[PDB]
RNA sequence: UAACUAAGCUGUAAAAAGCCCUAGUUAAAAUAAAAUAACCCACGAAAGUGACUCUAAUAAUCCUGACACACGAUAGCUAGGACCCAAACUGGGAUUAGAUACCCCACUAUGCCUAGCCCUAAACCCAAAUAGUUACAUAACAAAACUAUUCGCCAGAGUA
RNA sequence: CUGAUG
């Protein structure tokens, strides 16, 4: 499992200049220390489309897709072990899996160096 | 200012407001919370007559006290309010500064639905 | 209960004058809608019936302001015909 | 003013769940309807009881 | 027309003009007519700002005498 | 004359007496107008209870004491002993919605009672106690 | 050929459309004088649309506002308070005739 | 310009410093937020009595 | 010959632009015991009330001062494919052509 | 209308059940 | 009307605007059959359903020397000819 | 649950039965539900959801598609807890020729929380999903008539 | 309130 530290000052405020010259209050403001789900989520998606993919900017790729939605079934199933009961939510990861796995069967079937 | 805290304290003296302000706030920063600015709003008569720690409370103090503070720790410190014997109703909310105003564009003319039956000649 | 006494639905008198205050508190309550509350909180009513009666309540609310509508837009043509016997 | 009247009634048209069932079809009649006459009720009953607080008595 | 949006400009700073419309005389001319006369050759004078060609015709109106009331 | 039907609330420094005594000092006449029954009782400011009747205690019957005469005559009959203990103006608090409501309003003026004051008082739950099922099934 | 033929252009009057009493304002939880003109004064019920004339999205503030002061403790639910009483009065609704 | 607006607010956060004399000044220094408005549509403010 | 675009383009009511709150000299051409039919020219004509001052110089053929404030009343009902149509015009009378 | 064999089907529904709670 | 859209010119603010170079261009056309009519002796009624210019059309007709219906237009008046008007009567050549 | 006052309270077209450890006023936890706003028409795939606050959060760079997977109103089942109020059943009182019904009273399962089942509705907006058109054209009523790609169904009625 | 059948 990934371990965003609680400092990571994220993406929204780190591509800006003069940012580590700033006290030690704003960084913890603007880290992921204050922050929410959704900035960790973006943290991670930035962290993996950097990592797993070639072409950052080429969003709309096929693969690109499917990193953008791993992270989302990893999220949904990080809220799945907290809330058991929460039948909405496990149809939104049971049917994200399907639709990766769509995703999947068509990069196989174009591109398998990529799909592997 | 990200969360709010709309304090009710307990109707006392100023030392005694003061020391309850102090210790609420000391629990505020010890969860990991830095406080942005804390509002006096006066002390006013209560609306309803509140039952807290079992006490009868027809007066009360109004405070606002806002702050950065992460997403896990607000219902710690919702906990620790809820077991202080000086306060009457805490309550942790958003600040209505973190939403943005939306253009209040106005009343838009909508028009009588049409077509809603057929020309059948009655 | 919790809230001050006195206060609430609470209209003075005039002079005297109770059978006008008692139509004034009255109209305060019917202005209000909490008559038509009582009266219909008395027997519990099924969520179905509800929905139907707000359903035929505002039907019959479109229906009244359309009609008074156009009573309020041909009220012109009340006037006495100048053309009779033409 | 009127109540709206986009989005409730049931038409192909219309994707959401209906809002208005209407009994009769919402359509202008050309008559308005016949004044109801008031259901009358009993009078003098305060003067009644204070004429037989009379003959209770005496 | 392009003439309706100086129109508009007239009657949404003046308003109703001074001289009441005659509809009956075929051909009548209003104070919004003279102001919309005045500003096609204000245009064809060279002048491209709107309130160069705006309050120049507003003032040019008084040449004639005649009174314009600007409604606050 | 500017009169305000408002209450005159506490919290306001207005000078308006009643025989000397202030809009809080002055006695409360609770009519609970019940659908079969309509019971007074008049109580002082400091809650305490100097008369009481109702419509079953006047010799009425069963569906004699939900009519508006019987009301009528509650309210004289409550009238008469509040006057007995010194009460010339009250505050007569309306609990729900019955058809003895505005005569024993009027029946406490023809016993002898000054209302200053009406205040409507019907338990209306926010959504609360579900009542009982309908009739005519 | 003809220079007097009427040009697709946009309406030139055009009226503004009209604005809600609160068009471009910030509604409040805090401000209970702001929440108390749109209750009545005598059982506290919250007026509608056709009494207050807000266009749609303040109506839904105004109410989730009172909603909210009332709970946490700054708005009276059974009446108004005394002291808002004499407030400008915005709304449409008119109790003595 | 949003970390340059957040620095200026960072010097006016309250701390363990500024938590005795920030408790006094709140506590001598009240605020309202309270404003009604007209049928114009124009604030209101309280604070002229 | 003069086209029909040309003449309508400088005809006075594409010069009054919309109707609302406009002057316009209309006459009166009929007379009811208290209604005044007056036509202010543009297609219909509005009826009015007989004021109560100078009540009496109001005559068939006087000139007055109006103040349009619609062309046409026509709206829409529930149920209904076309406007009702009330084949008149509202107006005010304000004064018979002060000069 | 479709009532009549509403009420077809309801009374064949009501003797079946009654048939299974006799037997 | 639906059938009124090729017959306008535009719309003035609300207020349809009929064309008049096809509103002469019909007008003649118009003119010249019933002056045709006319003149082969053929029998034609003006026909109004207005009470404000009915008195008005009653003497155009009579001035014209035709005939003129501005009234209750009856039910059976033009199909029921024989049993309306009379035993054998003679139908316009002409409705305007 | 306590204190003052009264002998009545509840109950219906009218009564009776029931409670008089009853009723009115003043204080009062727990449970259940969530007036006005709502003349609003939003969210969710459907069921469903409108007292307040906080956290997590509402798939698909978006065609159709199962007997596969996951849900699925009320009612019902199992174990534990709660029970103000309502209420199947039941027992009394009315009405009736009869009333194991409609009306009145009391009370139980149940409606409430946790966990696991059951997988049914006039689950209907009786109108399938996806992109469209207003051409030809009214069996009747109703929500006007239709295209192109599909899937699921329909072969007289009862039996069923 | 109530009140069956041909
Ligand atoms: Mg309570
Ligand atoms: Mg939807
Ligand atoms: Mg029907
Ligand atoms: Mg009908
Ligand atoms: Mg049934
Ligand atoms: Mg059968
Ligand atoms: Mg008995
Ligand atoms: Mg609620
Ligand atoms: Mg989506
Ligand atoms: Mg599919
Ligand atoms: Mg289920
Ligand atoms: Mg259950
Ligand atoms: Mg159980
Ligand atoms: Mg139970
Ligand atoms: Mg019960
Ligand atoms: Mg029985
Ligand atoms: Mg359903
Ligand atoms: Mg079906
Ligand atoms: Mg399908
Ligand atoms: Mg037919
Ligand atoms: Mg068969
Ligand atoms: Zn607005």
């Amino acid at each position: 499992q990934d371990d965003p530290p609680p400092s990571m000052l994220l993406l929204d405020y780190q591509n800006v200049p003069g940012i580590h010259k700033v006290d030690d209050v704003v960084k913890r403001l603007l880290s992921l220390e204050m922050a929410n789900q959704k900035e960790k989520l973006k943290i991670k998606k930035m962290q993996l489309m950097n990592k797993v993919l070639e072409n950052p900017e080429d969003t709309s790729s096929l693969e690109a897709r499917i990193v953008a939605l791993t992270v989302k079934i990893r999220n949904y199933e990080e809220h799945m072990q907290k809330h058991r009961k929460d039948k909405a939510h496990k149809r939104f990861l049971l049917m994200s899996i399907d639709q990766r796995k769509k995703m999947l069967k068509n990069l196989r079937e174009t591109n398998y160096a990529v799909f592997e | 200012p990200r969360y709010e805290l709309a304090l009710i304290l307990k109707a006392m003296q100023r030392p005694e407001t003061a020391a309850a302000l102090k210790r609420t706030l000391e629990a505020l920063m010890d969860r990991g919370a830095v406080v942005r600015n804390l509002e006096n709003l006066g002390e006013r008569m209560l609306p309803y007559k509140i039952s807290a720690h079992n006490q009868r409370h027809s007066r009360g103090g109004y405070f606002l006290v806002d702050f950065y503070a992460p997403a896990t720790t607000v219902e710690s410190m919702m906990e620790h309010l809820s077991r202080d014997i000086d306060v009457i109703r805490p309550n942790i909310v958003k600040h209505p500064l973190t939403q943005e105003v939306k253009e209040c564009e106005g009343i838009v003319p909508v028009p009588l639905e049409e077509k809603l039956y057929s020309t059948k000649k009655r | 209960a919790n809230h001050l006494k006195f206060i609430a639905r609470t209209v003075m008198v005039q002079e005297g004058n109770v059978e006008g205050a008692y139509r004034t508190l009255n109209r305060i309550l019917t202005m209000d809608g909490l008559i038509e509350d009582i009266k219909r909180r008395r027997y519990y009513e099924k969520p179905c019936r509800r929905r139907q009666r707000e359903s035929y309540e505002t039907c019959r609310r479109i229906y009244n302001m359309e009609m008074a509508r156009k009573i309020n837009f041909l009220m012109r043509k009340n006037r006495a015909d100048p053309w009779q016997g033409c | 003013a009127t109540p709206s009247l986009r989005g409730r009634l049931a038409r192909l048209g219309n994707p959401r769940r209906p809002i208005l069932k209407p009994n009769k079809p919402l359509i202008l009649a050309n008559h308005v309807g016949e004044r109801r006459r008031e259901k009358g009720e009993a009078t003098c009953i305060t003067e009644m009881s204070v004429m037989m607080a009379c003959w209770k008595q005496n | 027309y392009h003439e309706d949006r100086i129109r508009a400009k007239f009657y949404s700073a003046y308003g109703s003009g001074p001289k009441a419309f005659d509809l009956f005389n075929p051909n009548f001319k209003s104070t919004c007519q003279r102001f919309v006369e005045k500003y096609i050759e204000l245009q064809r004078l060279g002048e491209t700002d709107e309130e160069k060609l705006f309050v120049e015709a507003g003032k040019a109106l008084l040449a004639e005498g005649v009174t314009l009331r600007r409604v606050g | 004359s500017s009169f305000s039907i408002y209450p005159p609330i506490p919290g306001q420094e207005n000078s308006l007496r009643w025989a000397g005594k202030k809009f809080e000092e002055i006695p409360i006449a609770h009519i609970k107008a019940s659908y079969n029954n309509t019971q007074i009782q008049v109580v002082s400011a400091a809650h305490q209870p100097l008369a009481h009747a109702s419509c079953g205690t006047e010799g009425f019957r069963n569906a004699k004491k939900g009519t508006g005469i019987a009301a009528q005559t509650a309210g004289i009959a409550a009238a008469a002993k509040a006057t007995g203990k010194g009460v010339t103006h009250v505050r007569v608090v309306v609990k729900g919605l019955g058809p003895g409501r505005l005569s024993a309003i009027k029946g406490l003026t023809m016993g002898g009672l000054e209302v200053i004051s009406i205040t409507d008082n019907t338990p209306i739950p926010h959504n609360g106690c579900r009542p009982r099922k309908a009739r005519r099934l | 050929s003809n220079e007097d033929l009427p040009v697709p252009m946009e309406n030139p009057y055009k009226e503004p459309l009209k604005k809600c009493i609160l068009c471009e304002k910030h509604v409040d939880y805090k401000n209970v004088q702001l929440l108390s003109q749109f209750i009545s004064p005598f059982t506290g019920c919250i007026y509608g649309r056709h009494i207050t004339g807000l266009c749609g999205k303040k109506q839904k503030e105004i109410t989730k506002a009172i909603k909210r002061a009332q709970i946490l403790g700054f708005m009276p639910v059974t009446y108004k308070d005394p002291a808002y009483l004499k407030d400008p009065k915005v709304c449409n609704i008119k109790y003595r005739e | 310009q949003e970390v340059l607006q957040l620095q200026e607010e960072a010097k006016t956060f309250i701390t363990r410093e500024n938590l005795e004399a920030r408790v006094e000044e709140a506590l001598d220094s009240p605020k309202s937020y309270n404003w009604a408005i007209t049928r114009e549509g124009l604030v209101v403010r309280p604070q002229q009595k | 010959v003069e086209s029909f675009a040309s003449m309508l383009r400088h005809s006075p009511l594409t010069q009054m632009g919309p109707a609302k709150n406009k002057l316009v000299i209309g006459q009166i051409f009929h007379i009811v015991e208290d209604d005044l039919y007056i036509d202010f020219g543009g297609k219909f004509h509005c009826v009015c009330k007989r004021p109560e001052v100078d009540g009496e110089k109001y005559q068939k053929g006087t000139r007055v001062r109006l103040r349009l404030l619609d062309l046409e009343l026509t709206s829409r009902f529930l149920g209904a494919t076309t406007d009702t149509t009330i084949l008149e015009a509202d107006a005010v009378l304000l004064g018979l052509q002060e000069s | 209308k479709n009532i009549l064999k509403i009420r077809r089907r309801k009374m064949n529904h009501h003797k079946y059940r009654k048939l299974v709670k006799r037997t | 009307h639906r059938f009124m859209e090729p017959y306008l010119f535009g719309s003035r603010l609300g207020q349809d605007i009929i064309d008049l170079e096809q509103t002469a261009a019909h007008l003649q056309l118009a003119l010249n059959f019933t002056a045709h009519v006319a003149y082969r002796e053929g029998i034609i009624l003006f026909v109004s359903r207005h009470r404000q210019f009915a008195h008005l059309i009653e003497t155009t007709a009579r001035d014209c020397g035709e005939y003129a219906h501005t009234r209750y237009f009856k039910g059976g008046l033009l199909t029921n000819a024989p049993l309306l008007l009379g035993p054998g009567v003679r139908l316009p050549d002409l409705i305007i």
